[PDB]
């Protein structure tokens, strides 16, 4: 069972949030297809469910603003949330709910999608500037160097950073973004490496800000 | 609605010891017909969806080791994590699936207590590229320390800085149970070029004395 989801992203107050989830594995028609959301740094709120008969149940917290829809042909189901405010900024997860066979007897949420962030703001999309954090000409007493990339002034979340197209993962720390007073995000991604690697190993940070279509590969050298 | 309340909101438990997280439902979630509690426990790591651990209050999901134990009935439930492992760092949620709307506990954040580990400290001057743009970001990195509590003080030509820095701390590492921290000093190009010595001073329990990393602008 794999759940692939897309949509949400940046939208303005009073606009309509739209998400779609596609189910891989078969047995689409047997289940309540479910949406659950999580505001940043907060808990989980069940939004509602739809089955292949188009039968719904929405949380009264949101019910007046929600429409779910289902396309059994394409093993897809969707969410709309109307008249959004900052209260709707959240990670939205598509989830497999209870089977027809047994309902709440088998009602635990085993299968979750990776989630999609909705950001409710009037602010512009803005791609980051990517600046090298060059390894010092003086390494640690014990022969370790640190280097990184500063990913500065972007909106909205998220960004991804890899090193050497994912070949370098050990000692990587991609910091949680700081929301600056300006309302733009900034983060650093750093890695520690052997001093002895600096002469012969190329270090490149791969930055992707999908919201702005920004994709930057930045070589970091002494 | 059935209100789900967890206790505590956060806890810090040593490697190899026992974590206990309580969950109360405002109404019984015992389906008397089946003698099953419609109560689930989830483990959520940063940037991941929740992972189901337990259904029916005490039945482990596939792939969950028996260190995770669910107990209780009716309104009062407990998740016990025995022989705590580094990879258990997460927020834990209870949830009722007794009746719609389905409702989650507020979450309990579990921190791993490990031995004290001193940070390695690095300072990065602003890039030439950034200076062209009229701003200078100076970065101080504290790498792989425990505990979380750390003091970073910026000094410019020996003057203590206030109001011009921002910190970010990583989530606790799922392998070595450490934190890392960035502190970023943000100046105008003009202010940056007015001063010579840029220093980061770190105070932490694992350090014999506060550690300073510094550079002279243009050296
Ligand atoms: C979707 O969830 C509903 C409940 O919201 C399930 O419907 C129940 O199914 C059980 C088992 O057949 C019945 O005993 C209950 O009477 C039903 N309750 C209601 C209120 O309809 C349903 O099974 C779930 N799955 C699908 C695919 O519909
Ligand atoms: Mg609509
Ligand atoms: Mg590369």
């Amino acid at each position: 069972v794999q759940l692939q989801q897309w949509g949400a992203g940046l939208l303005k107050t009073s606009e309509t949030l739209s998400l779609t989830c596609a189910v891989y594995g078969g047995s689409f028609n047997n289940y309540n297809w479910t949406w659950i959301r999580q505001p940043p740094g907060k808990g989980l709120e069940w939004i509602g469910q739809i089955n292949h008969s188009g039968t719904t149940n929405y949380n009264p917290s949101l019910k007046s603003r929600v429409t779910m829809s289902i396309d059994p042909s394409e093993n897809q189901f969707s969410l709309k949330v109307r008249s959004v405010t900052a209260a709707d900024t959240a990670i939205y997860y598509c989830v497999r709910g209870s089977p027809e066979s047994s309902g709440n007897y088998w009602g635990h949420f085993q299968y979750w999608g990776q989630g999609t962030l909705a950001t409710v703001s009037s602010a512009s999309t803005k791609g980051p500037s990517v600046f090298p954090l060059a390894p010092s000409s003086k390494s640690t007493s014990g022969g370790t160097a640190a280097l990184g990339c500063l990913v500065k002034d972007y909106f909205p979340e998220p960004v991804t950073v890899s090193w050497n197209s994912g070949a370098l993962t050990s000692g990587v720390h991609t910091f949680p973004a700081v929301l600056q007073s300006s309302g733009l995000y900034s983060l650093s991604s750093v890695v520690t490496v052997p001093s002895s690697s600096l002469g012969t190993q190329t270090y490149i940070c791969n930055v992707n800000h999908k919201p702005s279509n920004t994709k930057v590969d930045k070589k970091v050298e002494p | 609605d059935i209100v789900m309340t967890q206790s505590p909101d956060s806890l810090s438990v040593s490697l190899g010891e026992r974590a206990t997280i309580n969950c109360k439902s405002s109404q019984s979630v015992l389906y008397s017909s089946h003698n099953k509690n419609y109560l689930a426990w989830y483990q959520q790591k940063p940037g991941q969806p929740p992972r189901l651990l337990i259904y029916w209050a005490s039945t482990r999901e596939s792939g969950v080791p028996d260190r995770f134990s669910g107990s209780g009935s009716g309104t009062d439930f407990t998740l016990t994590i025995n022989t705590l492992q580094a990879e258990d760092v997460a927020v834990y949620y209870c949830q009722q699936y007794y009746t719609t709307p389905y409702t989650f506990g507020q979450g309990t954040k579990l921190e791993i207590k490990r031995t004290v580990a001193a940070p390695s400290v690095f300072i990065f001057p602003p890039s030439d590229e950034q200076l062209k743009s009229g701003t200078a970001s100076v970065v101080c990195l504290l790498n792989n320390f425990y505990p979380r509590e750390a003091k970073v003080q910026w000094k410019v030509d020996n003057a203590l800085q206030s109001g011009n820095s921002q910190e970010s701390v990583t989530e606790q590492d799922s392998k070595d149970s450490t934190y890392s921290l960035s502190s970023t000093l943000t100046l105008s190009k003009a202010d940056y070029e007015k001063h010579k010595v840029y220093a980061c001073e770190v105070t932490h329990q694992g350090l014999s004395s506060p550690v300073t990393k510094s550079f002279n602008r243009g050296e």
